[PDB]
């Protein structure tokens, strides 16, 4: 389990283009794309037997 | 590569290229050879495993390949057979690119099973080309906005 | 039993065999599993040496 | 295993003389002598059952 958030149009020139699949999903979204971004890591653990 | 340079203010990117790999094949390091017949459930039977020597690397280990779809199947099929499972070392979703089709080799075993392929004596895999990622000196001018 | 190789000795056993043959001996000993599982340590040092 | 590569009569002056034993072969080397030397280690490793 894991997240990465990461801010939209950021250091993305204008006229950029993101890459996307047939579903038209943004595979690699405009700026950054995870370069800077926060990592949500271990969203919880508890002791085990 | 001179140093003669002024600093660029703002910079922000302009093109983005993805090359990827879909097939993922499943990848299985086991030290138990399956080719020889399990122990029945209240009595068990191992005898280690044998040596690949793939890519002109050899160990005991040995390594198994199957689609995603049959490993589910594989596993439910073997659930009788708790020490063999414990025996498991290493699962790795290697991508399908890398392996030729003709250099596995199918297995049969004591069992009905599905799809369970094993890699040859000695063969070496393929080299992943990269075709998108490759831009010529006049694209990079163009994208500089100087022809 | 202790080797002794360059005036260092240790109680383990050291053994070479070439690649090919590895595989086979590995397969006629399946048949021993207690065995196998006490192997320490595979290395390929060059043929040279 | 191991193997440690040092280049000869490097930083060596003249008229050094290499400590030697009466075999003859030079124990210490002239120079830096594996004090600016490569290091290989790991000649390989295969996984073990």
């Amino acid at each position: 389990n894991e997240v990465r958030i990461y801010p939209v149009d950021y250091n993305s020139a204008p006229n950029e283009k993101p890459i996307k699949a047939s579903d038209n999903s943004i595979l690699i979204d405009t700026g950054s794309f995870l370069n800077t971004a926060i990592t949500f890591d271990s969203f919880a653990e508890v002791p085990i037997l | 590569n001179n140093d003669d340079v002024i600093k660029a203010s703002n910079k922000y990117y302009l093109n983005n290229y993805l090359e990827q790999f879909g097939g993922n094949l499943v990848l299985f390091q086991s030290s138990a050879d399956l080719s020889k017949k399990f122990g029945t459930k209240k009595e068990p039977n191992l005898e280690s495993s044998k040596g690949i020597t793939y890519d002109y690397i050899t160990s005991p280990v040995n390594l198994y390949v199957m689609n995603r779809e049959d490993f589910n199947n594989f596993m439910d099929k073997m659930s009788k057979y708790p020490w063999i499972t414990q025996n498991f070392q290493k699962i790795i979703l290697i991508p399908a690119t890398f392996i030729n089709k003709d250099d596995l080799e199918a297995v049969k075993t004591q069992e009905d099973i599905k799809g369970l392929m094993t890699l040859k004596n000695d063969k070496l895999s393929n080299e992943w080309e990269l075709k998108e990622l490759r831009v010529p000196f006049e694209r990079l001018q163009y994208m500089l906005n100087s022809n």
